[PDB]
């Protein structure tokens, strides 16, 4: 059952071959391939889904103006 | 709270786990980098659809709703998007949708509205991942993603379903 | 010259024909016995502001550098 | 072409007021239906102009990049916003007076003394103006308003210009 929590998976997804990050690559803390996959890495963290009021408000201003309508 | 990492061997091993492993991450990544939209979206058209959600009695009235909702959209749209990268549903629907109908009974939120934002995050999604944009308009190879596309609208009808 | 305050005009397009749901109480001038009662222009000066916790989140999704849209064409690199 | 709102509040007109603003600025209603399809997309405008922005120059967001901690991104993003919406109300009003008078002039020099990169900049804006054309020809992916067909290139053409104003003045 859910916990209420306002948690939920968050994703990053990092493509980045070819990548000249300017420092190492210091998150990842298993071994390495000895290939492209070595350039390339997955995230993921539980954390605290939270909306602004700016987001909120935001939304309303940007869906007020397109109600259906005659 | 502390995130994990998997590249090098690891996301080697991962995409022998997982069907169409390099396919599938291009997947979630066309949903989670485009989290914002996906969800800001399929909130305003469940009300553009039906205006009255933000008059003074609708469930999205006052910032303070229109914001739980939004969030709400969001935590379910990454449940999925978690679901399509472990290929199955079960954290899906443990973590989230288990209880979920209860919960959104005792707090009056509306089940035919959740029903159509749930309904426009799918369509979303499996445009991203069923694109038919040019080459010249993808970040990916072009092909064929259509078994992806069919597995990650499966995961939102099983939303759907819970709430419904 | 600007005046760094961050306050920029938004606009807020009104095309409510049909809508008798809500009273038109907003706009207090006349009005014409036509469609132009049931639509409105609101113009504010408002101050823009974006969150650090709200650009983190923006952040989160460009890194991938793959956060683009259906529309426009792939120039990004890696 | 009308600078009708110039005068905290906000300011309301329909009715009467409305039906002779649509005579002062030309192409009332077709204006201000593309003026809608503008702000109605502006979340969406602005992430794309930064997003591109940043994947055609990845070292933005890199610790040496201009975009980098949340504070500037966020200063980004906002001015972004407060830019696009500088433009949206030069389309409402039919010219550039507050364009140029309330956002652009003195713009430059502040960039400058910033050190907010100028051919960055470029792009956000560049990208910016053909989000906004496709919107006042209704050819984007989303197409969330509807409108009786017609020609809207006179108006597509005018935001055209005033995203070249922008980009002549910080550029
Ligand atoms: C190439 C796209 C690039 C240029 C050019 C540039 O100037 N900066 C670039 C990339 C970049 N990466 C990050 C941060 C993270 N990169 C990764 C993936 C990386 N880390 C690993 O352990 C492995 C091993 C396979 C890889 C391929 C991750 C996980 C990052 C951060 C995650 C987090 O929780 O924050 C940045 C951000 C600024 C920085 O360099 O830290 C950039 C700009
Ligand atoms: C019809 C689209 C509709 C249904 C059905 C429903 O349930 N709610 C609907 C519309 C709606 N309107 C507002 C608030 C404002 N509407 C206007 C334009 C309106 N007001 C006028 O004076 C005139 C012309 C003479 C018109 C066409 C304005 C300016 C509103 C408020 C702006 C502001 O700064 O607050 C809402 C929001 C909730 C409410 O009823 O107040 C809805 C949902
Ligand atoms: C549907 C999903 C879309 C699509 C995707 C597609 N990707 C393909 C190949 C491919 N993708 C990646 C990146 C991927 N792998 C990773 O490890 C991660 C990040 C951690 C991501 C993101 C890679 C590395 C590859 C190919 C590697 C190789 O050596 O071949 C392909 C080609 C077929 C295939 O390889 O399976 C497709 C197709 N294409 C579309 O048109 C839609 C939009
Ligand atoms: C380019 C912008 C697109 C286009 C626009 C278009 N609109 C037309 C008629 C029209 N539009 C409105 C809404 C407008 N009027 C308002 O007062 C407000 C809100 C306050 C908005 C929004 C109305 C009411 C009308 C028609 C009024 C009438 O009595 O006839 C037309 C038809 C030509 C014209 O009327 O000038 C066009 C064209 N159409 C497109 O295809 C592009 C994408
Ligand atoms: C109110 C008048 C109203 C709207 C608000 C809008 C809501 C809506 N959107 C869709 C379908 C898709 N929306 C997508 C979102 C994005 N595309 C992008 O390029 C950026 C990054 C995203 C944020 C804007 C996508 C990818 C969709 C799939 C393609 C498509 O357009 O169908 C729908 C569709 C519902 C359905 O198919 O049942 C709605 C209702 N529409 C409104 O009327
Ligand atoms: C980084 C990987 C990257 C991007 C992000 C993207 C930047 C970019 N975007 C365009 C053209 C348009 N973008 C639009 C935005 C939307 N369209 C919608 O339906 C939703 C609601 C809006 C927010 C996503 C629109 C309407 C565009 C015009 C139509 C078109 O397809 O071009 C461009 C194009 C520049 C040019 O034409 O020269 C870029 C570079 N591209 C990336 O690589
Ligand atoms: C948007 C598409 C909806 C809508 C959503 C609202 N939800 C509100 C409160 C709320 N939502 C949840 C479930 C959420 N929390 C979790 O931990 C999980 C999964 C792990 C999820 C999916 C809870 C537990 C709650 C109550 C406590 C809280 O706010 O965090 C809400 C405000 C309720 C109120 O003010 O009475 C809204 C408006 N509302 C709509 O109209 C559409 C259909
Ligand atoms: C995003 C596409 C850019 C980018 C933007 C940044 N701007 C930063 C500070 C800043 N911006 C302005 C102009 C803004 N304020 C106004 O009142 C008006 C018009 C009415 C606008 C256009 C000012 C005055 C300032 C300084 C004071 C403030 O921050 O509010 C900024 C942070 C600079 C720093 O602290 O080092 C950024 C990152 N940066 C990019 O890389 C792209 C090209």
């Amino acid at each position: 059952a859910d916990d209420k929590s306002g948690k939920a998976p968050v994703i990053t997804v990092f493509d980045h071959r070819g990548c000249q990050r300017g420092g190492p690559d210091r998150e990842y803390k298993g071994k390495k391939a000895n290939g492209p996959d070595d350039e390339m890495c997955v995230k993921v963290q539980s954390a605290k889904i939270a909306v602004s009021a700016t987001t909120a408000d935001s939304v309303l201003q940007q869906t007020i103006s397109t109600l259906y309508r005659k | 709270a502390k995130a994990a990492y998997v590249g090098g061997a690891d996301l080697q091993a991962l995409k022998k786990f997982i069907s169409e492993g390099n396919k599938r991450l291009d997947a979630v990544n066309s949903i989670v980098s485009n989290a914002s939209c996906i969800v800001s979206d399929a909130v305003s058209g469940m009300i553009c659809e039906n205006p009255s959600l933000i008059s003074p009695s609708g469930n999205c009235y006052t910032n303070r709703r229109m914001a739980a909702c939004l969030r709400d959209g969001e935590i379910i749209l990454r449940y999925v998007s978690y679901a399509l990268l472990s290929g199955d549903s079960s954290v899906l629907e443990d973590r989230c949708l288990n209880g979920l109908k209860e919960t959104y009974s005792s707090l009056g939120v509306p089940a035919n509205s959740n029903a159509r934002a749930v309904s426009i995050m799918k369509a979303c999604a499996v445009a991203f991942v069923n694109n038919t944009a040019s080459q010249r308009k993808l970040s990916t190879p072009q092909g064929d993603c259509s078994a992806l596309a069919s597995e990650v609208a499966g995961y939102f009808d099983k939303v759907s379903a819970a709430i419904g | 010259a600007f005046d760094k305050s961050a306050k920029a005009p938004v606009i807020t397009i009104f095309d409510h024909r049909g809508c008798t749901a809500h009273k038109n109480a907003e706009y207090k001038g006349a009005l014409t016995n036509s469609i132009d009662d049931e639509m409105c222009v609101k113009v504010q000066s408002v101050k823009i502001a974006v969150s650090e916790a709200d650009a983190a989140k923006k952040l989160q999704e460009f890194i991938s550098y793959e956060a683009k849209g259906i529309d426009g064409a792939y120039t990004g690199r890696k």
